[PDB]
């Protein structure tokens, strides 16, 4: 049934339309709660779904501001421009990719935003933040041609960029510095970063750094990428925060890649239901102009009941048919609407058009959403997928040398190439002294230039803090601390710079105690404009349990130095194990947008987070941060290395330097003395290693490497193996085991590649020596072996915490993954006696005097 | 055409067309009594 | 003054009374939201915060509400008793206490009346439990006599194997948990496609599942994760009447989060039931004739309902009964005690039951219950339970009082756990509430029953033999599976699930054949018997598909046996901590990184070209890695898996196969090659060589570049060469870490070889794969070369040909040839003039920058 009966409904909702035509919305709204109250006899609800039109009557609708027949004449340039960069690179049969039926349903909407709202970079602010669907790429670029700001030799070779002269596939701001600024090729994750750089705009204001109030971001997105978890999982973030800067542009074309989202359904009912029940302002563009006459005559209401029934699966069966189909299919489906096209011809009723192709529709809901004020807007846009390209959408028949298809979307849009011409796919352009050029360029001039366009630097210089500024941390702790407290103390320590205090942007995801932050929060205070130094002026941003999400405003403030020549110096602290694991693909993509800031990975370590087990016991992150190319991995061990590291990377990312990295630091909530920074140990601390100390031992000499709470472990060790078995040592702090295999790489690289050339030396093959070495860490094995080839030693034993965790004591967990002293000192006796400079039972006898059970499960097995 | 949902439920009852009848109402809503007067009148077409 | 116009309002009053008649109540509801929805166009404008569920329409309730106050405060009491004694232990063990306290009443009413355990029929109900309400699980078990007091003391000590995990961790108890939820978002996502595969047996005819609810238990600050809320409209689009969302509200400032929550889970088609108030509301409720209690309970925000649990019973009467008269006169024969004595819902298992019950009845749509809690409940002022170590022991004097604990002041100090004797009406209440519920709950079969006759390696026949044209790895992994849906023991139990691009996989071909699942009713099958599982651009979404797919065996004794394929970069990647709680849940599965390699998906760019999804599934215990280079060894190792996992080992672990879109030449299987297939490496080749002799190891698609470098040594350079396969360089590298683990505990002992050193000989190698260079290096320790010489894809993709990106990336025939050289002139057994000239004649930049900073 699901309607009972609509003839009834129909009188309902025409008895409130004509009471707002008596003095409405205040009248209306009095009649709906005495109405509602009078619902004591009945029941009470939020779903709200509105009928299957245009939200804007035509009434309502604002006068078109620019000049059609001139724009629609640009928009076919740009559309056939698109489609010769993506066919010229089909032509070369090199695999390349390229998509054109994408930019053809939305080129339109894109088109309207170009001429009459994208504010480009400016002098106040930014401009406008748009996030483009990946797969429109050639449109853009083709628009970007047009405007004189790419050349015919760069369409050519679009996705054939690594010899310098080409255009990427997607927008990559790393492959294109100076072109592209936002990532959003990987669904799902350009909606929800979208939310969280409105919000950092909003904060930027409101804590007065820059007056980000003109700016507004636009997240261009397609109905089948709403599927991911990450496009609504943060969509009430934007009416808590009032986001009135922020607007989702869907395009429902009611198609993804193989077939419809909800066939038996309607995608744009679902979208309109949850948007709407989220707080969202939500604008349904759904009908051209040709169907405004149909709908106004329609005493009946049978149209729009028809509409409103008509599933997703009828909708696209009809766009692949013809008029006579939508007569006998569509409209004949009642007397009142096939008497409505009773006297039209099939081509007349093929020519009704859906809203997302209408500019006066589309012009109509940006400005509503320009004017909408506490709460973000949705514009669900209807369109046909693959439009004017007639079904052939297999339009790379260009190979087989079949133009049949090129000539069609020349003949659909009138698209000034003769027939001769059209088999050399050829470029247009408008020259200097048209009525286009003209037009095109003074629509961008009046809002502030061109767009897509990115600032690789910052032009502000920063008084730095120098590493005497960290002073106490570079000395002897008096007391028992962590490297989680000492990281605190650095924050500290930035907060009183005057140049860079009010930069930092310290980021928490809930569990603010775990960390030792509710100091900084009496200080600087937490951000909170809507709902104690809770307040609009608040530093510290609060994500609660919001990994995604506080990554996203990490990667905002961490790309403000690019995004409004603001550098912005994020601290994002959380549980180390929800990082890379649980935002993994957002931490590439802040690869991709050139992010420069710190990740700091709290509770790290499989055995220091000792009783909470499994699902948060990590000793992995360090082997999927080193994935990242422009990711610096540090694990130290002392609170003086975390002073090193952090002023390190604060030169480097925001000193002149202003070198494209991020930092990742794992931190640690164990309690051990921390000693003073050796002197000149800088340089060692900031590459990767250096020697702690040289125990003596005249019966024998090895090497042992440590990182983060396992080092004073292998200390331990040391002193055990020197006052029990007579054994020297060279004790080296490894403050990044990846930092030296990256080193050891590049050096090996370069010597493959110069053969005439004495050999370089990586930096760890110069710090250490010969003697046999003995490595552990609180990670998996491969943490410490990556680095084997670059070694000196004939023997290299590494130790790690491979396997799933487990709740115990620190002591049960060090053992229980073979990584403590005990297990130190068995695997560097071990190789003095493979070695013969001692005896194979002294080895045998440690087994049992440090209670080792030599045949216990593998901890990786276990 | 103004008209309430009790005034639109009795023209579909009695087979009235709202938009065939003026309305003397506050903003010139088709009240019971105008509805009542059109039926008058075509009861006399006979 | 009143207002303007009475009649028009008659009229609109009158008219939805007329609507009552023509059966209202669900018709007047319709007319509301449809007259609501063209109102916000006009410029106009949640229920009230009360029970969804009036005591008029409540049941009566079944159980002895005094005998199960007893048990629950010996289950409270007990879960406190756990986490007090780790406490005492001063080794940083950790535990929660409040977060149990405030929903034990939900989780009791539960287990004395709702949750069904495993039974002759199916599986029982799957809840997804709260991670931090573990000590409550442990206790209510410890009173059902299935935990000695010895694991209670053990708690968050499990490494000598008389404990219990911190939380649901099946791997590390399986015989007790059953779904891992800690990782918060991973529960309410993992719930809501547990549900629809319950649903996909059913219409299958694999297993009759009706009776079955998958019951998932969220706090309100959990449902702040973007998968918590991120897939809840497909609950509606696929009817899940077989769900239930339990959200614990004890996070939004000045607003209500318990109006944020039933406005998008309204809006998403769910059924939202609200419990609110306890009964003691109930008599004022409904002598309330003015409607000022509804009034002023919904203007009272959140931020001032925790400010009225920190006060007395006379503020309660000023401050809220006393802002209006009606609402005054309602309490103005009432004490301050008996105002104060006024209980939230989630406290009031009369409300509790009516909402598990009418979720129960609720057909269609899932069904969130939104229950009113107190944090900390009667905990007092700890909400600080640190003082037992300072030895205060008031705060557990006060819970002891607070819930009627038999346990004395004497006693209190050694932290007594409480018993039910056998033959007390607690104990035989206990028990035979959970026998009418076929058993306890929860509870883990780590192994299916049936004898599957899976296919042999011979079944795949075809795919070891040379291949008559060209084709890819991803087109040997689909002809894999057409040979399996041939197999008649297991063709029905492949489930084959798509993250949307199916085209990119030829998949299309088993489309006519088997189907698409689609439960609903609308050239291919696209109808409730489907097999395929399309998800859409949903990756977390197939993954949690594929999760219940690979854990069906334990969880309904019915094997099914998944292969999700997606593009491998949005693998491990983007649902990485999916991939760790599936390690976890014990999943048995395939996982098919198709589309992989940083130069094979050349076009793509940046975010697709994926050269290290290996290095990030190398960090998951239970997952067996391979990077197949040729058809045979896809045949090879899926068989193998195939047999570990669904065999008689039955071996809980999870393969992950990375396939290829790229076609070159496909030879046939070397006689005796299936143990150096499945064990990691084989000897492909040997070619003959008078100026010298290398070793040349590669993988995937760039394998046949390092077999073109092996002709061009050979032809060019006189070099010989010992070619091998290398079908997985992970498996190696843990092969050889076990070894020398072993050698090191076995000082007296011969050493172990690895099987890359057995296989491997001392000449100088070179390896060539598609992921960065770390996949190759991790066997360097186990080579056994003095050389060892590794080229892979560090740095970030681009768009390019194939021949481009494979130069850039330098990994093709010429850098393996000038890397190969470059050892045998340090050697001396070759002119280091000879690698200078090799590469200008191979057009290689030795000055261009590192493909890692590129």
């Amino acid at each position: 049934p699901n309607d009972v009966d609509p003839i009834e409904t129909r009188d309902w909702l025409q008895a409130i339309e004509s009471v707002i035509r008596e003095e409405g919305v205040e009248r209306a709204q009095y009649l709906i709660d005495q109405l509602l109250a009078e619902a004591r006899k009945g029941g009470v609800n939020v779903t709200g779904i509105s009928n299957y039109i245009n939200t804007i009557p035509v009434e309502e609708q604002p006068e078109y501001p620019g000049n059609l027949e001139l724009e629609r004449r640009i928009r076919s340039a740009i559309r056939w421009n698109a489609i010769m960069t993506v066919l010229r690179a089909s032509k070369k049969d090199l695999e390349l990719g390229g998509h054109m039926a994408s930019f053809q349903s939305s080129a339109t909407i894109y088109d309207v935003c170009f001429n009459h709202f994208f504010r480009a970079r400016n002098e106040q602010d930014g401009g406008d933040l748009v996030y483009f669907q990946g797969h429109i790429s050639p449109g853009v670029y083709a628009r970007a041609f047009l405007e004189g700001r790419l050349t015919q030799e760069q369409l050519d070779n679009f996705r054939q960029e690594v010899h310098g002269n080409g255009l990427s596939s997607y927008p990559h701001p790393k492959l294109m510095p100076e072109f592209w600024q936002f990532p959003t090729v990987s669904m799902g994750l350009g909606p929800i970063g979208a939310i969280y750089q409105a919000k950092f705009l909003k904060y930027l204001e409101h804590r007065g750094l820059k007056d980000t109030s003109k700016q507004t971001v636009y997240a261009f997105l397609g109905d089948g990428e709403m599927d991911e978890p990450e496009s609504k999982g943060a969509i009430t973030i934007a009416t808590r925060e009032k986001l009135d800067n922020l607007v989702f542009v869907i395009n429902c074309n009611l198609q993804r890649l193989d077939g419809p989202v909800t066939g038996n359904g309607k995608i744009i009912n679902e979208l309109e239901g949850i948007f709407e029940g989220a707080g969202w302002n939500v604008i349904k563009v759904m009908w051209g102009s040709r169907w405004d006459e149909l709908l106004r005559k329609d005493t009946s209401g049978k149209l729009i009941q028809l509409m409103n029934e008509t599933v997703d699966g009828d909708y696209q069966t009809f766009k692949s048919k013809d008029g006579a189909y939508v007569r006998e299919h569509f409209f004949g489906k009642y007397p009142e609407t096939a008497a409505l096209v009773a006297d039209w011809t099939d081509e007349q009723i093929w020519a009704l058009n859906r809203g997302g192709h209408d500019p006066k529709k589309i012009y109509a809901a940006f400005k509503k959403a320009q004017e909408t004020k506490g709460k973000a807007t949705v514009i669900l846009a209807h369109t046909i997928k693959g439009y004017g390209m007639g079904d052939a959408a297999i339009a790379h028949q260009v190979k087989k040398m079949n133009m049949d298809g090129v000539r069609h979307i020349r003949d659909r849009f009138n698209v000034p190439v003769s027939d001769a011409d059209i088999e050399k796919l050829p470029y247009i352009t408008f020259p200097e002294g048209s009525e286009e050029h003209t037009y095109l360029h003074a629509q961008r001039q009046k809002l502030h230039g061109y767009l897509p366009s990115r600032q690789p630097n910052f032009t502000e210089k920063l008084e730095l803090p120098s590493l005497q500024d960290f002073g106490a941390l570079l000395e002897e702790q008096s007391k028992e601390i962590s490297t989680t407290i000492a990281f605190v103390r650095a924050l500290n320590v930035m907060l009183k710079n005057k140049s860079i205090k009010d930069r930092l942007v310290p980021i928490i995801a809930d569990e603010a105690r775990t960390f030792g932050m509710e100091g900084l929060f009496r200080q600087i205070g937490i951000y909170s404009p809507n709902g104690y130094k809770e307040d609009e002026k608040g530093q510290i941003l609060q994500e609660g349990i919001n990994e995604l999400g506080a990554g996203c405003s990490w990667l905002a403030a961490a790309t403000s130095y690019s995004t409004n020549n603001l550098p912005m110096i994020p601290f994002y602290i959380y549980y180390s194990m929800f990082g890379f694991q649980r935002i993994g693909d957002l931490c590439w993509a802040a690869g991709d947008q050139q992010a420069r800031g710190f990740l700091i990975g709290g509770t790290s370590g499989r055995t220091t987070l000792n009783g909470e087990g499994l699902q948060h016991e990590d000793g992995h992150s360090h082997i999927q941060s080193l994935t990242i190319p422009n990711c610096i991995s540090y694990d130290p061990a002392y609170a003086y290395e975390v002073a090193v590291i952090m002023h390190d990377g604060l030169e480097r990312m925001y000193g002149e330097k202003q070198e494209n990295v991020y930092y990742y630091i794992t931190t640690l909530n164990e309690n051990y003395h921390m000693p003073a920074m050796p002197e000149g140990a800088e340089e060692g601390i900031r590459k990767g290693i250096y020697k702690l100390e040289t125990i003596e031992g005249s019966k024998g000499k090895v090497q042992l490497l440590g990182s983060g709470s396992i080092l004073r472990h292998v200390r331990e060790a040391a002193e055990i193996l020197a006052k029990d078995y007579g054994v020297g040592s060279d004790v080296y702090s490894v403050t990044s085991f990846t930092e030296l295999a990256r080193d050891g790489q590049d050096c090996e690289r370069w010597n493959m590649l110069h053969p005439l050339e004495t050999p370089r030396v990586p930096y760890i093959a110069q710090v250490m020596n010969d003697a046999p070495a003995v490595a552990s860490t609180d990670y998996m094995k491969l943490f410490a072996e990556q680095v084997r080839t670059y070694v000196p030693a004939d023997d290299y034993r590494v130790l790690g915490t491979d396997g799933f965790g487990r709740s115990d004591s620190r002591e049960n967990l060090r053992h229980h993954f073979e990584v403590d002293a005990s297990y130190v000192v068995v695997a560097a006796l071990g190789e003095l006696a493979k070695r013969g400079e001692i005896d194979k039972k002294v080895v045998a006898d440690a087994i049992a005097k440090f209670n080792i059970d030599a045949d216990k499960v593998n901890p990786r097995l276990a | 055409v103004h008209a309430t949902p009790l005034i639109r439920r009795l023209a579909r009852e009695f087979g009235v067309n709202l938009a065939k009848v003026k309305g003397t109402g506050r903003k010139g809503r088709i009240l019971r009594e105008d509805v009542q007067a059109y039926v008058k009148e075509a009861i006399k077409r006979a």
